[PDB]
């Protein structure tokens, strides 16, 4: 368990990626040229967890960047640290998916899918005891929601027995780009359901409400959103990149984190809260964790209940505090935590704290509250559905509608699912 | 009430037992069952990763059938627009013709009536006086 | 690369094509000769030749070689090849019938290969972009004949269409809303999208902003040519946010029939004065019926999609601002089915104006396509004109003796009916 | 659409003939010799309509000239334009028509026709793309009414898809050469209902009055009835001959003026009326449309509704105050428009005038009022008909008595149909 | 010559053996390179020679996974073990005993055996294994259980102790750790003769209170167990009087095959960080105190079987028998009414040895009490507990049945531990 394989399909996939990429980049030493320019023995420990070594010093990112268009791979190259990139590990079509899940999954993703599965391949084929798979993608558009389901698929039938991981950012009407987002979405819910271990659900309508509430930006971007995500997702693979005891491999997360098999989209949390442009305490970092506005999925933690929780702490601070304020926030808090999962919350702490701040707490929660996300797609997905709205582009690609009612149904009966053991007690 | 029975004695030791009180109450497995077993677990881990293969040649199908539906629609669409059309320019050609046809016997009507007067003006004249 | 082929039918059509291509070459540095002095996206509409020469990926077709020949012999004669300039002997006549049959059909197996050479140019040919009014003998009838024969040599390939709607202040014949009827209905089921521009309210646009007493042709093309210039922007350039064919059909098309965006367009300012809009105005401008390309009412209707076209000096954060400003307008309606309606699309190029032309300059401009069942009213004007005709049989003899049959003239009518009903219907709530 | 092949027929159909050519000769910039001395590219843009390009930088008419007596096509040779003519064109018999129908449609004119279709099939299969044809004719005597008819349905069996239009002198007993006028208008009217697209009804009646009562012409002569006719020619003829975007052909032209394949009877307005030996506003030339005075077909607009007009200005004046003043005409005067035929009416402008004239108004109106006309000549018939007065100069010929009341059948067919059109309503 | 082979497993029993290695070292002149300088010759049960006069222990460290293992390779005492008693696989069994138990420890199980053949082939009076293990990880679990049953079929007549670390919350490392525990309970029950059981939680505590050590790493926790078991070791390893061999610790403390499970209790743990040395009666009373013990559980709710007094140091019988004689005076020491009350009592003379610079102070004497009582049944409960509530809703099971695992193997381990509890009931009747 020590080489993950990442790849990013789609604009959104591919610019969170690139950000996921420049963020732990600046937290290992590692400069836009793939060059080690760091102080600490801990930034390199782990480094082959996410880097390969090339000829003379370099570290070279163990990324594949996917698209149907070839304007996001230009954007990605001329970016910041666009130079890092594998020159032949950027994989692009020349048509688009035309914001059409089925154009991706089934049409132009399908002529392109053989040569990502040949680099992701090549990648793979190098390592010396490969983890699994990490995709960063969005839902509600084309290549990454259909493409990228499908490509999820096509590595499960070849790597059955390793771990598939997403980054999943859900549509919203705040910060929406076509109008069939929620079709997209419930086609590839339907396909994350029954073929990954472990999903991140990232929903734009919680980034939004962050920008706009708490950091009071009258406007946000994509810019300010993907701040949130970049250091979501460096709090969240903090102990896959550095020495320590807990979840420090992707199965052993997932164990961890996975009672149900279907159950295994997990709430992130971050704290502080911070914009672009410019503190904090142990209690009040442990506090953040039952709080609607420090989460990444538009759920409210205390709408439902805990099966179980990571606690990453990072920064200078003291393990006993730390244990002490955790063990307090369980007691204090008993009524939002599965009591038939004893000990289900795991905390650990790293003295590298992420980019540009001193202190931080980051939860990787498995809550049935994520049921109010899936709700909310469910009857967005509902209300066009029932009209036939749109379905020619569906259909036109040679879909049946049979497609559309089972992922409706697959989805909806998550939501029950993670409502039965919301309620399930532990005297039956 | 303490009996003392001295019990071993050695190099770098001593040792003895110290009686409180006498009691109340006075007074194979095998490599082929093993091999069988972990034999057995490996054969059902093996038969689920078949069924997951299984159903997963099952969505390779169904992608290829639904490849397969969009051509086939895109085809039927084409020969339905073809001979709508082709049925459309042949009406209409018959109709056109069929038009230019009755107005062309309708002038050639008025040829041979306009003999036939001819023929009336010639008897009047000369046949007379 | 993503090629688009144009086709330009009839008078409006070609005249139209003069004024975009003019446009065009303005836009990517092109000269009127072919020639260029990076970007690249041009390529979508530009082919190259083994000389450096950019030649327009486009056909120009017409039954009467009169406007056609100007191209021939005009500024831009070497820009195109003689062979993508086609034209036969005698005109429609204004009629559909001898467009669609007796005229059109000696001609239409050599405006097909030419397309077809076009296409075999093409390594992922997006589709076709069809300029015609409805009105014209050859606008109406051999567009209809184009578009059935393009559905049997490239079955669904994507096929826009851009329009000329009929006006009385510049109308050429008593018969255009037959023509108008007949070319929508044989037209329905091969079409994905069709941008209709209103002649009467470019008319009105050119009077009112732009202060020309009575406007011709040249002003309403020239004004045409900037409308069809902001819809191909995001294929013929690389900005920050792009749209292409396909995405124009997903967003703008909920169901196969309707498929009839309302045009507006901002700001159109007059070349004297001497007087920047911002995003924010700009996006307003959208939603004033005196901006649409076609007379119709938004407040009797309901939104369904709405895409936005934004060009020049135009940054994410200022779009974003200005669509949430319209999101909280009860004025502004949307079907309840309809959970999110927004397409945003930027480039950076700023709208480039003719030297000598009646438009100013300005810093940025925006292009707001929106599916509005507001725009079955202008279906309705036409229908009843149609009907005050037709319980008469007025005119329809022209037709019957081209070999029509009166059939196709209810069946048509019928049609027609059938997509009033359907904005009516899709308009409703669940 | 470019060539139209013009054919004169008779004395009238000869009179009125020269004198279309020798105005639009002028206007054209052409003189007697067929030299262009002209001094605008508008002049020249559109000749190929009405002339060939001979020998030289000359232009021949493209006009056939055809008479059953020589007299007519001499004095045409001796007038005014008569050498720009083509010699070869001018296809005259020596018998005459005896003012009979019956003898220029059957007998005389049937010995005739085929050296005339000699000379139009020359004129006809050398055009690039022949429009079709024009015909100028009397419709009251025996060459121009009778062989006329025939010259028509011969060509339609040759050109079936070519237009067929005429200009048709209807007769009036104030300008009367023979009591048989009404028999040879009321067989001629049979025949073009059938088969001309567009008939131009150029009314004696009409004529008679303009030069009597407004113009003050005590005895009105040809040479001033005639005046009239040249300049409404040069009117209704302007959007074949200039360039411009409405009815710039005579199928397009058609199209747009002609609801119902019988009701193709046009009746021309003009403003202003002149005499030989004689500008006015926007405003009082949109007026004229409805004047009785102003009308060339003895007709009231206002007695009836118009299904179509093409309303044409010349001369230097506002684009913009026309169309403000046909829109306040129409608004004005809805009730005498059909509501079931929407935007029918429509206007073009053209900057060079007719000759003689700085500003003019033109109007080719399909007007149900035009039913009062064929009344007109049908009381006439009728009163001879009903007692058979004349009728063994037709049957002499060789004619039944049952195309008398065929023709005349169809005649008040014809009025019943503009009278079904005019009391229509949209309902 | 009573020679015993240490088997080392996963994360806990290697770093375990590190610190337990690095004491007998310490304890026998033994530097890290294996040489020794040269008391008796007792430590050759422990550590074999080579030809070179170099000690090599009688060991081997086994782990799915290459990096606790790797350290020993290249740390200090890499010279001390030859790299054939390092053994490693590549991947983990991930904290489930299923994957250690039937995929991937069935593969590197063999290679683990012929090493421990090579070692018992250089014995002449082999006695038995020393297996140290967790009960929460993947491969202390499942690959121990494993390990076991192979060990039983080669070995039948050979002794089998373990050291075993029992599962605490505050340095838990899965929530899936009450399931291994069951589960390798039950495939190991009827293969282990007895086992010394640890819990984190108690070494964690004893480190916070007697050490002033605020958050205890496992360095800290192995340094104290290391000290406890050298203390039971002791005798194997020097020439002592009670548990001079394996087969004696069965016959001291077990009475009943199943019942194999004593609680070990330890003083005194002083600081690093001046103290007057603790007497014989001082360190005594500590054994008879709760605060001591490796089990967190309460010998008042209980009665013993055997209990054994491992005395080392500067320690004399008369003091020895005087604090047993006030400790019957003032407690009650209930003891089942089959087994007399009493204590075998052993003094080790070899003073207890400390690393220097860990947190441990040099004492003059230390006692290791090992006592069979029925209330270590209390730590076996509130295990149980976690795995019903857990079990009772088939949480995390699939993760095994996954494996090949069956969930009828959950229903026997826990009913096999539901007859554990009842026989510590049983046996503690009167
Ligand atoms: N905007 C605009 N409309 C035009 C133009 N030319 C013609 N139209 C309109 O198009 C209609 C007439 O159709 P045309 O395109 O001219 O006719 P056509 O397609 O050439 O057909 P035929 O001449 O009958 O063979 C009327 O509504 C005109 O106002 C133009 O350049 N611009
Ligand atoms: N006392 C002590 N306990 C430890 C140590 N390392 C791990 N543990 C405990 O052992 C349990 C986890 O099992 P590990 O031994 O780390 O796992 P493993 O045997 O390597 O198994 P896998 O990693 O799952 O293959 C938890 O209860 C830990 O607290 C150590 O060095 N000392
Ligand atoms: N957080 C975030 N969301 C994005 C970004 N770009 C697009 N999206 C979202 O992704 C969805 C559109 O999918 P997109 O990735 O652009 O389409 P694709 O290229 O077809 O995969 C919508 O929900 C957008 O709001 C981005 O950079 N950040
Ligand atoms: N306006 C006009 N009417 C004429 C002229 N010559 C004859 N007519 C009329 O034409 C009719 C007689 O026909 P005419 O052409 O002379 O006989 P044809 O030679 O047999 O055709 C009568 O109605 C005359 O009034 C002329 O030059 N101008
Ligand atoms: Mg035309
Ligand atoms: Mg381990």
């Amino acid at each position: 368990m020590r080489e993950i394989v990442h790849i990013q399909a789609g604009q959104c996939g591919n610019q969170i990626g690139a950000k996921f990429w420049e963020i732990i980049s600046d937290e290992h030493g590692i400069d836009a040229t793939g060059a080690y320019h760091g102080d600490s023995d801990l930034q390199l420990e782990r480094i082959n967890v996410y880097y390969n070594e090339a000829s003379g010093g370099k570290y070279v990112p163990r990324a594949v960047l996917v698209d149907l268009e070839p304007g996001t791979m230009d954007s990605v190259r001329s970016g910041p640290f666009g130079q890092i990139f594998r020159p032949d590990n950027f994989v692009f079509g020349q048509s688009g998916a035309g914001n059409n899940w089925a154009k991706g999954h089934y049409t132009e993703g399908a002529e392109l899918v053989d040569s990502v599965l040949d680099v992701v391949r090549k990648e793979a084929e190098s390592c010396d005891c490969l983890q699994g798979f990490q995709l960063t993608h969005s839902l509600g558009g084309g290549t990454g929601s259909g493409m990228g389901t499908l490509l999820i698929s096509k590595i499960r039938e070849e790597y059955p027995d390793r771990i598939m991981n997403t980054y999943s950012v859900v549509p919203s009407p705040k910060v929406s780009d076509t109008v069939v987002e929620p079709y997209n979405a419930t086609l590839s819910v339907h396909q994350l359901v029954e073929n990954t271990d472990e999903t991140y659900c990232i929903d734009n309508e919680a980034l939004y409400d962050i920008c706009f509430r708490t950091l009071k930006l009258t406007t946000p971007t994509f810019g300010d959103l993907n701040h949130l995500v970049s250091l979501t997702m460096s709090g969240v693979t903090t102990c896959l990149r550095f020495p320590g005891q807990l979840n420090a491999d992707l199965r052993k997360l997932a164990v961890n984190m996975v009672p149900f098999p279907r159950l295994h989209f997990f709430m992130p949390g971050f704290a502080p809260l911070t914009s672009r442009g410019s503190a904090l305490t142990v209690p009040e970092l442990t506090q953040q964790m039952f709080d609607a506005k420090n989460m990444m999925a538009a759920c409210d933690p205390r709408h439902g209940r805990y099966l179980t929780v990571a606690a990453i702490f990072r920064g200078r601070m003291s393990m006993k505090e730390v244990d002490e304020q955790m063990l307090n926030i369980q007691n204090k808090n008993s009524s939002y935590f599965v009591e038939w999962i004893p000990n289900n919350v795991k905390t650990a702490v790293c003295d590298i704290p992420p980019r540009g701040l001193k202190m931080s707490a980051t939860f990787i929660g498995n809550s049935t509250a994520i049921q109010e996300l899936f709700k909310r797609i469910s009857e967005q997905f509902t209300a066009m559905f029932r009209r036939k709205a749109f379905l020619h582009w569906y259909t036109g690609e040679g879909m049946d509608e049979m497609e559309f009612t089972e992922a409706e149904s697959n989805m909806n009966d998550l939501v029950s699912e993670y409502q039965q053991y919301q309620e399930a007690t532990a005297d039956e | 009430d303490m009996e003392v029975i001295e019990l071993n004695k050695a190099t770098s030791g001593q040792s003895w037992e110290v009686i409180l009180k006498p009691p109340s109450f006075d007074g194979d497995p095998s490599l082929e069952e093993i091999q069988k077993k972990l034999e057995a677990a490996e054969e059902r881990r093996k038969y689920q990763e078949a069924e997951l293969l299984k159903h997963l040649a099952e969505k390779r199908e169904h992608e290829r059938e639904v490849i397969q539906k969009a051509i086939e629609e895109n085809n039927n669409f084409i020969k339905m627009a073809k001979e709508k059309l082709a049925q459309k320019m042949e009406s209409n050609k018959e109709n056109r013709e069929a038009h230019l046809a009755a107005m062309l016997e309708r002038l050639q009507e008025k040829d041979k009536h306009a003999e036939e007067v001819r023929k009336n003006k010639e008897l009047k004249e000369e046949a007379s006086r | 690369m993503r090629e688009c082929i144009s086709i330009h039918v009839g008078q409006a059509g070609v005249q139209i094509g003069n004024a975009c291509w003019e446009l065009y070459c303005l836009e990517h540095g092109i000269q009127p000769d072919g020639q260029m002095p990076g970007d690249d996206s041009f390529n979508t509409f530009f082919s190259e030749t083994g000389a450096g020469k950019h030649v327009p990926r486009a056909v120009f077709v017409d039954l009467e070689p009169t406007v056609v020949d100007e191209v021939r012999t005009g500024t831009y004669r070497q820009l195109f090849h003689p062979e993508q300039l086609i034209t036969g002997k005698e005109d429609a006549a204004n009629n559909y019938a001898r467009g669609h049959y007796t005229i059109g059909k000696e001609i239409v197996d050599l405006v097909l290969d030419r397309i077809r050479k076009l296409a075999d140019q093409c390594t992922g040919l997006q589709g076709f972009l069809i300029f015609h009014s409805f009105g014209g003998g050859t606008g109406s009838g051999f567009t209809s004949l184009l578009m059935e024969r393009l559905s049997v040599d490239y079955g669904k390939k994507s096929k826009l269409e851009f329009a000329i709607y009929p006006a009385p202040q510049v109308s050429t014949a008593v018969v255009e809303p037959y023509n108008s009827i007949l070319t929508t209905h044989t037209t329905l089921e091969h079409s994905d999208c069709a941008f209709m521009v209103d002649n009467e309210a470019i008319y009105d646009i050119c009077r009112r902003n732009l202060d020309i007493e009575r406007p011709t042709y040249t002003n309403l093309n020239r004004l045409i040519g900037q409308i069809v210039s902001s819809i191909t922007a995001s294929l013929r350039f690389d900005g920050a946010l792009n749209v292409d064919l396909t995405e124009f059909q997903t967003n703008l098309v909920p169901y196969p029939r309707i498929h009839f965006p309302l045009v507006t367009y901002a700001p159109v300012i007059s070349a004297e004065k001497a007087y920047q809009l911002s995003v924010a105005e700009i996006t307003n401008a959208c939603f004033e019926p005196a901006n649409q390309m076609v007379k119709c009412d938004p407040r009797h209707g309901k939104y369904m999609a709405c895409c936005m076209l934004y060009r020049g000096d135009v940054v994410p954060k200022d779009v974003n601002a200005a669509i949430a400003t319209i999101k909280t307008k009860r004025t502004i309606q949307f079907v309840d089915w309809c959970p999110t309606g927004f397409k945003v699309g930027i480039n950076y190029q700023p709208p480039t104006v003719v030297p000598g032309g009646d438009l100013a300059k300005v810093q940025r401009a925006v292009c707001m396509l929106s599916n509005t069942t507001a725009i079955a009213e202008a279906w309705a004007r036409l229908d009843h004109k149609f009907d005050l005709m037709y319980a008469k049989r007025a005119f329809v003899h022209w037709y019957v003796g081209e070999g029509m049959e009166e059939g196709e003239f209810s069946e048509a009518r019928e049609d027609l009916a059938a997509l009033e009903k359907d904005y009516e219907e899709v308009g409703m709530d669940s």
